[PDB]
């Protein structure tokens, strides 16, 4: 039963360079075709590097001398690494898993090249006004404003609240982005019963946990 | 390269229709006189792209047969014969019979379904963010179909522009809806100078728009 | 295809 996560994605500056890692679990990589895939801000899928079970290596002209995909056949790592980043090396890096008919894919990792500064989020209750109605639901929220670069990730009660949620996709202005998450619960259970937005910015190694609490 | 055009882009589809999607090649791919490595991947919002079909026509583990591959010469076809709400998502066609590999653009797939009027609430800036300067009031517009819908902000009762971000979220993958955040930014020194703040919803749903409001005091 | 194949023809 096949895992595969990426990490080492964030911010990186033209010129510069960053190592991705693949970690897999449930099976033995050295049997498989593990590649790299990147899909861009347009959402065009690129194929950027492939590694055979026999250990063929295998780019497309825009990254070749600057890519370089290996792996740690010990620790069950797959790797990429790159330099010499440019604009159009923006997007999502996923991790891919070839063999017998079969392809699996990570979840991704982002890679963002720009020269904009690495900034944590403020994260702002949305509480009901004071004067406000019942409904018999109760709608509230977090506004995540003036961070860089994406992504963040939003939760509420640690995961324990997922359905009526909605966290709507971050817009860049200037370097900074904004982003929002509304959740619906029963009037029954809130304020009686806590509701906390848990907000992570991996870039800047943040966490907030705000808690939304009822007005005046 | 061998070039891959995708068409159409964009996909509206009712329950139970089929849907066609084609991608067409620049060339012939057979690679030498052995096998066409023509597959179709769908990612869903929020989730990696997974594989569909390989080889033209193989249907991957767990795709159910109404996803169905062919194609020849320079066309491929992947067809979607009864469409449920959660086939939607962007399709790509792939080919790795020639170095470098190459996908299609992409066709978004939309879920077509009845139209529902938002449920809409309104809030005011954190006591937190006053404290640093700024003032943001949100609207949510939750749950609606379909996706294009109209926000008005008014500052006692006139209308306001500048300072307006709206966001949408994908379609969701089990009722269909779309829903939309509105927040209107302006400085806290603004903000005092002003008591009453409305959002105005209009979509197809009403001749009239769904009004929500607060009063600063 | 190395999506799909352990190793390329």
């Amino acid at each position: 039963q096949v895992q595969l996560q990426q990490s080492g994605g964030g911010s990186v500056k033209p010129g510069g360079s960053l190592k991705l890692s693949c970690s897999a679990s449930g099976f033995s990589l050295s049997t498989y075709a593990m590649s790299w895939v990147r899909q861009t801000p347009e959402k065009r899928l690129e194929w950027v590097a492939s590694m055979s079970s026999g250990g063929s290596l295998y780019y497309p002209d825009t990254v070749k001398g600057r890519f370089t995909i290996s792996r740690d056949t010990v620790k069950n790592i797959v790797y990429l690494q790159m330099s010499s980043l440019r604009s159009e090396d923006t997007a999502m890096y996923y991790c891919v898993r070839g063999g017998y008919g079969t392809s699996y894919w990570g979840q991704g990792t982002t890679v963002t090249v720009s020269s904009a500064k690495t900034t944590p989020p403020s994260v702002y209750p949305l509480a009901p006004g004071s004067a406000a109605q019942t409904n018999s639901m109760v709608t509230l929220g977090c506004l995540v404003k003036g961070y860089f670069p994406e992504p963040v990730t939003v939760t509420w009660n640690s995961g324990s609240l997922s359905s009526g949620v909605h966290t709507f996709p971050a817009v860049l202005q200037s370097d900074l982005y904004t982003l929002s998450s509304s959740v619906t619960v029963p009037s029954s259970t809130w304020p009686s019963e806590t509701v906390t937005c848990n907000v992570a910015h991996p870039a800047s190694s943040t966490k907030v946990d705000k808690k939304i609490v009822p007005r005046d | 390269d061998v070039l891959l055009t995708q068409t159409p882009l964009s996909l509206p589809v009712s329950l139970g229709e089929q849907a066609s999607i084609s991608c067409r090649s620049s060339q012939s791919i057979v690679h030498s006189i052995g096998d066409t490595y023509l597959e179709w991947y769908l990612q869903k919002p929020g989730q990696s792209p997974k594989l569909l079909i390989y080889k033209v026509s193989n249907r991957f583990s767990g795709v159910p047969d109404r996803f169905s591959g062919s194609g020849s010469g320079t066309d491929f076809t992947l067809k979607i014969s009864r469409v449920e709400a959660e086939d939607l998502g962007i399709y790509y066609c792939f080919q790795g019979s020639h170095f470098p590999y190459t996908f299609g653009g992409g066709t978004k797939l939309e879920i077509k379904r009845a139209d529902a009027a938002p449920t809409v609430s309104i809030f005011p800036p954190s006591s937190e963010q006053l404290t640093s300067g700024g003032a943001s009031v949100v609207c949510f517009l939750n749950n609606f179909y379909p996706k294009d819908i109209n926000v008005k902000w008014k500052i006692d009762g006139s209308e306001r522009q500048n300072g307006v971000l709206n966001s949408w979220t994908d379609q969701d993958s089990k009722d269909s809806t779309y829903s939309m955040s509105s927040t209107l930014t302006l400085t806290k020194d603004e903000y005092e100078r002003h008591n009453s703040y409305t959002c105005e919803a209009t979509h197809k749903t009403s001749t009239s728009p769904i009004v929500k409001s607060f009063n600063r005091n | 295809s190395l999506l799909t194949e352990v190793e390329t023809p």
